[PDB]
């Protein structure tokens, strides 16, 4: 067609009891860069080669609902070195609410749990959130 | 490698007609030389008079650039003939021929001194040429030729 | 009259033997030093003068030559040495050293400066560490010795 | 004439399927300076001449549509130090859609691709970017 | 995809005679190049030495639009044949003419430079065909043709 | 009289096809502070002696018109550690379109020169920058 | 001819002894170093000839080779290692060492580089430092002499 | 086959000695060194044979023990010590020192590694410098000379 994707249609799998979420941020692929040149090259800028390659971190906010503790028991199913790993799924959905983009997420350990803040005159929900580390991610388009 | 001998040797006197010859037709010769083995002498081709063609190495750089040229501008075919494609295929030649200049195979001490490339309506191409699907494009390149004679002079300094 | 100094990465080094002045990898190198001379004396001292002693020339001292590579899997040079090290069998070479620049009157390629460096053979070789976690590249460098070197004048 | 030229009409010619981006962004060419300065120069600042050139990387931004995964593939196309590279064309048109300012970069590969940000209140389409390494650039302009 | 190889070797000499040739009955061939694999070299049809129909993309392009026009146009039958239909069908017309234009199907830098429909009484129809039942329409539309041949001119630049 | 100049008319030579520019900066002169104290002074803080000069670089911005490629042309003249120089003179004209303040520029030659960005939304025009170094300026006023 | 140069971050170590060529865990380290090669010499001075000294070739040396893992709580080659230093028992081995690459004619993991290690055997073993406060790995380390090293060509 | 390595900061010291085995402060430490053994050879050349020289086996070489903690102001143990230093009697001991993890099959604290040290008697005692303007923590040091140590196999 000629008409582009929204971001306000999703799903996250992630082995919990609830697959929805508020925000969901660092799906990114990175790779290093090496230079090099000899001395009598008739060219004075140096010449790049790939390197190794580099995975950002993953954060993602939900909001506090009664009798749901499901980041804290993840986070703190740690032992000295050894954790429970997951696979995690995130997906992008059309109308039909079916999947349209698909990232996908090997061994994922949670790092960071942070909880709400307390205002007497807030008027705003209380917001939790998890920063998540993997090895490699995966695109899917089609 | 893995050679003892030519059947024949061949002096300075009888190649003077062998390298040189009003007809033009070179011929090269195989010749051993004292504590080196058999070495080729000679790189010139049967048209040895041209002044463009003497040489054998200026013809198989050209036919090595001519063909690199084809199979990089072949996936153009059967594109619309407007002014974009005319770009796409001009960018594609200087990119292949600056890289040749970095290697040392062409002349100059900048990419600008080495070639040019040009395309272009009432440049190469004429309107009735667009008409029927012909795109004409003019290159130009500057290369070197070797030397073949070292001449030494000698004299008796003063003490 | 001067006003502006020569610029120092624009460089090249040639080998004036086996055959090797003739290859093109042969001549592309990272870095180079070690083109120095040093003169050697001793101290005299001399009953009665106090304000200073004589300083008498001895012998001529050069430092050692170091070539640096990215690796080349298949070297000739590399033979070379290793002929010398591994048999105990030494050939030595003459070698140019030559800074460039660039001569217009359009423009070309031109040598500027140009030493002569006689009898160089191999002293050392080596190859640099390799790291699981690092991004880098495989370096080689190569020292050798020699006699003395001069200007080509 | 007497009048200049806008930015809201161009090309870009990469190797993919579509040549439409939404922003196009690092075109610039810089060199190094070096000083000096002898004992007895009646001036008491440096002097300075010409050195090394450097070329910044290429960011480029595009809507996200059904069916197009283009720069990752591209991206995964590495190997351990090798990577198909690219001729990247960028133009400059008028307003009879012929070509007016070109530049032209060599051997192009991409170093850093970003996916989308999801939020569910969030009225906006999804923008992907990538980041491109390259040896040198040119300017034609006529 | 998924092929090994053409069981017949097709030179440029044979294919002089393939592509061009009095009768007008082109043959396209499969031919293999180096590094590339099987490739489909030619796009004309049976009609090849006919000023408006020699290729095959303009074909399939008249017969995507007149078949997609006839659909959009079908919900019109059986109504009253007056003024008003008449507009409501060359709007529907004009709309889609301007959809494809945008897509970049359509030559020209404006859509009334691409293409142009009509309809009226005596421009038109004569009042024998309205009365009957009948309604015509004029449409007229601009298209773009492919390049072919790309030539190169190779020379020698002074030093 | 009583009242000031303002700084919308003026004009730049500079060896170029055209003269107007739309922003000009980096107009300043400074020099170096010593600080010296003896033991016995009776006074503790130290004393101030002048030192060595530094002049800033110059910048200047213009709109992009069709057939003119001066910057990129005179950037590119570079040579290993050459390349053409030039003298700089920018004035302040008054109503009658004459001078009446002048900066005088020895030896300036470009180090850098930055490409447009490109928008499909914007409505504004497409400006380049060049950035000149230069040895020593001067200032004449009357 | 070359245009770009050897990564050195993809590597291996291949011990062609008892029967340790075979286990998985005895070819992963982290660091590997030590391949080095170095010509000794005297100098001579000729009386009469001032202008450079002579240079005479004595002796080869090798550096010694280390290697970096974490730490294996059951290893056959640390048995082999404390066996030749507790009990004054050695039995030298052959080494490999190889540098990788990927080639593609649809790609495989090929050897770029081959040096042949012989006569090795055990020099010096260490383990980290146990710090109460810091976030870090026990790692193991262990030092090697050989007789000398080879390209295999 | 292993995929994560052992970590470095959960560990303990047994004293295998006069009654110092069941006393709780005296296993818990800051900061323990020292582990590593290396073997001293010397070099003999052979003539006639240019390529490599002999390098032969002398004597074994181990390093001192060090631990770290912060003060205790009534130890036995340093009692131990004293008695050594001040009135030149010493009695060595024996000593465990212990790499632990967590094992489950719920979970527990087990050894991982555990070295046995043979014959250690104090060598070296002190204390941190006293300064009125920082922020630390008194410290003392103790080091230990033994004979050897051994993998509990």
């Amino acid at each position: 067609a000629e008409y582009p994707l929204p971001k306000f249609h999703f799903q996250v799998d992630w082995g919990g009891s609830r697959l929805g979420f508020t925000e969901v941020s660092g799906l990114d692929v990175e790779t290093e860069v090496i230079e090099y040149r000899e001395g009598n090259l008739p060219q004075y800028h140096k010449l790049k080669m790939p390197g190794m390659q580099k995975f950002s971190n993953i954060t993602m906010k939900r909001g506090t609902f009664q009798g749901d503790n499901d980041f804290y028991k993840w986070w703190n199913t740690v032992a000295l070195n050894t954790i429970e790993r997951r696979d995690l799924t995130i997906s992008l959905l059309n109308e039909k609410h079916e999947p349209v983009v698909v990232w996908k997420v090997n061994r994922a350990w949670p790092t960071k749990v942070q909880s709400t803040d307390l205002k007497g005159d807030g008027n705003e929900v209380a917001i939790e959130s998890i920063e998540v580390a993997h090895e490699g991610l995966t695109i899917q388009n089609g | 490698s893995s050679v003892i001998k030519p059947v024949l040797k061949i002096t300075n006197e009888q190649q003077n007609n062998l390298n040189v010859h009003p007809t033009g037709k070179s011929i090269n010769a195989i010749r051993a030389f004292t504590g080196k083995g058999t070495l080729i002498w000679g790189a010139r081709t049967l048209a040895g008079n041209d002044n463009e063609w003497r040489y054998v190495s200026v013809r198989r750089f050209f036919n090595m650039a001519e063909e690199s040229i084809k199979k990089g501008s072949e996936p153009f075919v059967f594109e619309p003939n407007d002014a974009n494609t005319w770009t796409k295929v001009k960018a594609m030649i200087e990119n292949f021929l600056t890289l040749q200049w970095r290697a040392g195979a062409l002349a100059g001490a900048k990419p600008e001194q080495a070639f040019y490339v040009k395309i272009g309506l009432n440049e190469t191409m004429t309107a009735l040429d667009i008409l029927e699907g012909r795109m004409i494009v003019e290159i130009g390149m500057a290369v070197v030729r070797p030397a073949e004679f070292i001449i030494l002079k000698f004299s008796h300094k003063m003490q | 009259i001067r006003t502006y100094p020569p610029v120092s990465f624009f460089f090249e080094v040639v080998f004036q033997g086996e055959n090797l002045d003739k290859d093109v990898v042969e001549t592309r190198f990272q870095s180079v030093t070690g083109l120095s001379v040093d003169m050697q004396t001793e101290t005299l001292k001399e009953g009665g003068e106090n304000r200073f002693e004589h300083i008498l020339p001895v012998r001529t001292k050069y430092d050692p030559l170091v070539l640096k590579r990215g690796l080349v899997n298949d070297s000739q040079m590399v033979k070379w040495c290793m002929d010398a090290i591994l048999n105990f069998d030494i050939r030595p070479m003459n070698l140019l050293v030559r800074l460039l620049h660039i001569e217009r009157s359009s423009s070309t390629i031109a040598p500027l400066m140009t030493w002569k460096v006689i009898n160089a053979w191999p002293k050392k070789w080596s190859v640099s560490e390799f790291n699981a976690e690092q991004n880098s590249i495989a370096v080689e460098s190569l020292e050798l010795n020699y006699s003395y070197f001069e200007t080509l004048k």
